[PDB]
């Protein structure tokens, strides 16, 4: 047996899958300076953000009038949204539903509304039907998540709620995140409606009518969809992070807002100006960094790193070893 | 308000712009790098509408098709504001942002104007006659032959409203100057017309002589140098 | 020599950056 | 120098670096996009 | 020959045409056809 981190002859060994070695130069490794320390750094925001009165809202709009509201400059928890109800669906495209507490977002967007029970597959990317063409359209490169629950003991009466509409009938599909709550009469025929009702002109509305007798798979359903936006920003709303103090001229590895690495932290001479935030490189990887408690920009250096190799004569003759570290001035191995 | 019929029909200037219209496009900084961007920009050696103000009055309603190149060659600051929207009355919102003595304010709500808005030193100031609620309201500090030149870039996309400004001391001139980004407004509107807004005071008495240049973007492929500094270059 | 030297002289940050992403360079 | 401007592709993932990509999905789904990134450097380097 | 022969194999998806592949199926699964397609024509030509 041989044990492959012992001394450079056994590295050798271990390399070239061979119990004896002739005389030569060998390229054995490479060598690397460990971490000693870890650092977060999140912004100094605390207050919260309205999510109780979206979900525990008393009326929800109709689909073709569905509500949108932007949510920024917060601190997102998502551990209350767990006990909705005792089942509900809750899918994430683009996200995993349990790793969203550790996530910087730009801007959040909550579009909520009322769905029947049976359609609920329908709000997804890229699905053709009755309301993701006519009423509530995704794009393909969604980000976000979609949250449904049950709402019979809350929504259908006895005494018959028509409060809640779609829509049918239109001309064309409706681009992604676009609305319409136009009325004018639809014109199947060749002549006109002259705004009044008749055969080809039908008033493109349609009523749910729900009662708490139907079957299971056709009562109302409460629907909410989350939209993020991953990219570069000031970073308004992310969740709760604790922070630590910064360390610098160390090998560390860091949590910059969202933004994981591992290196040597440095001030920065770089001519950095208001609205720049981080910069790149030739290579097109990330640089120099501002940290958002300080306004303060620092340069980011991996610690030092290089090759050795082994110069040995035959095991047959000696068991001794010299060892070459390349391109390094050893005053700073 | 009051209504004349002594206007005199005359089409307003064509000139040409030949390498303005230039902006940091990302917010990520470079360093003596040659970059490809693909955006909404200027198209280079491009025809622009060109009006002049002293009498004569040239306040017109133009597109906003898909963003706005304005630049004012003045002296005394009479062009102020701006108002944008889709077709101006109480039935649709409209954006409007007015330069106070010494602060700047936006708003966007529902508001109502004549058939010639205008502004009437400044002791009075009565350019709308109704205002409902607003949604959103904004002040910040003020955004400042001829003697000033101001270079504005409008855009509106992604729901984002975006304001670009360059000032310069100096029938546009050569060279370049890049634009630095300056407001950045979450409005989601239709929008569709603009029109601009001109100071006029009563007063033998000189009026400083102004001239305004509209040009219109198209999406293009641009080649942008950066030097040792965050500075375009080229 | 002299033609030596007009030879030599003839023919002639890119490198931290490449070295960075692990592209070395040996020595004759 | 094309070598090195090869390492800001996609080759069909989400992002062209691995921390976010490790940052934002569970290890079940990870896989796929790991999987894509090292086929396509590997490849590159390969034709190097 | 041996290039323009290429063009007529399924590489793993459903069919060697691809307004097929995109009139039939959503995009999710489409996305990957399109992939598998993508990555064999780049291998001919790197070969040729």
């Amino acid at each position: 047996a041989v044990d492959c981190a012992l001394d450079p002859l056994s590295e050798t060994k271990c390399t070239l899958k061979s119990f004896t070695v002739e005389k030569g130069i060998y390229q054995t490794s490479n060598f690397r300076v460990q971490p000693t320390e870890s650092i977060v750094r999140f912004p100094n925001i605390t207050n919260l953000c309205p999510f109780d009165e979206v979900f525990n809202a008393t009326r929800f709009a109709s689909v073709y009038a569905w509500n949108r509201k932007r949510i920024s400059n917060c601190v997102a928890d998502y551990s209350v949204l767990y006990n909705l109800a005792p089942f509900f669906t809750f899918k994430c495209y683009g996200v995993s539903p349990t790793k969203l507490n550790d996530l910087c977002f730009t801007n959040v967007y909550a579009d909520s509304f009322v769905i029947r029970g049976d359609e609920v597959r329908q709000i997804a990317p890229g699905q053709t039907g009755n309301i993701a063409d006519y009423n509530y359209k995704l794009p393909d490169d969604f980000t976000g998540c979609v949250i449904a629950w049950n709402s019979n003991k809350l929504d259908s009466k006895v005494s018959g709620n028509y409060n809640y509409l779609y829509r049918l009938f239109r001309k064309s599909n409706l681009k992604p995140f676009e609305r319409d709550i136009s009325t004018e009469i639809y014109q199947a025929g060749n002549k006109p409606c002259n705004g009044v009702a008749g055969f080809n002109c039908y008033f493109p509305l349609r009523s749910y009518s729900f009662r708490p007798t139907y079957g299971v798979g056709h009562q109302p359903y409460r629907v909410v969809v989350l939209s993020f936006e991953l990219l570069h920003a000031p970073a308004t709303v992310c969740g709760p992070k604790k922070s630590t103090n910064l360390v610098k001229n160390k090998c560390v590895n860091f949590n910059f807002n969202g933004l994981k690495g591992t290196g040597v932290l440095t001030e920065s001479n770089k001519k950095f100006l208001p609205f720049q935030q981080f910069g790149r490189d030739i290579a097109d990887t990330t640089d120099a960094v501002r940290d958002p408690q300080t306004l303060e920009i620092l340069d980011i250096t991996p610690c030092s790193f290089g090759g050795v190799s082994v110069i040995t004569p035959g095991t047959n003759t000696s068991n001794q070893v010299a060892v070459l570290y390349q391109g390094v001035n050893c005053t700073e191995v | 308000c009051v209504n004349l019929t002594t206007r005199t029909q005359l089409p307003p200037a064509y000139t040409n712009s030949f390498t303005r219209g230039v902006y940091y496009p990302d917010k990520v900084f470079r360093s003596s790098v040659l970059h490809s961007t693909q955006d909404l920009f200027l198209p280079f050696f491009s025809n622009v509408t060109w009006f002049h103000v002293i009498k004569r009055f040239d306040n017109p309603v133009l597109p906003f098709n898909d963003g706005v190149y304005f630049a004012s060659i003045e002296k005394s600051n009479i062009i102020r504001g701006w108002i944008f929207g889709t077709t101006l009355d109480s039935k649709t919102q409209s954006l409007l942002i007015v330069n106070n003595a010494t602060n700047v304010v936006i708003k966007v709500c529902e508001f109502q104007f004549c058939n010639d808005p205008f502004l009437d030193m400044e002791s009075e100031f009565r350019v709308y006659s109704s205002a409902n609620n607003c949604t959103f309201e904004y002040v910040s500090q003020p955004f400042l032959n001829f003697k000033n030149l101001r270079e504005f870039v409008f855009k509106n996309i992604d729901g984002y409203f975006k304001i670009y400004s360059k000032h310069t001391p100096i029938d546009l001139p050569q060279g370049f100057s890049a634009l630095e980004p300056l407001v950045d407004l979450p409005i989601g509107i239709n929008i569709t017309r603009f029109q601009t807004l001109l100071a006029l005071h009563r007063s033998g008495w000189t009026a400083g002589a102004a001239a305004y240049y509209v040009g219109y973007l198209q999406p293009r492929t641009f080649l942008l140098k950066y030097n040792e500094n965050g500075t375009i270059t080229d | 020599s002299f033609i030596e030297d007009l030879l030599f002289n003839k023919v002639t940050d890119l490198i931290c950056a490449q070295k960075f992403k692990g592209l070395t360079v040996l020595p004759p | 120098n094309t070598l090195v401007k090869q390492l800001s592709s996609k080759f069909g993932a989400i992002s062209s670096v691995l921390n976010d990509i490790f940052s934002r999905l569970d290890p079940p789904e990870a896989e796929v996009q790991i999987d894509r990134l090292i086929t396509g450097r590997l490849q590159s380097l390969q034709t190097y």
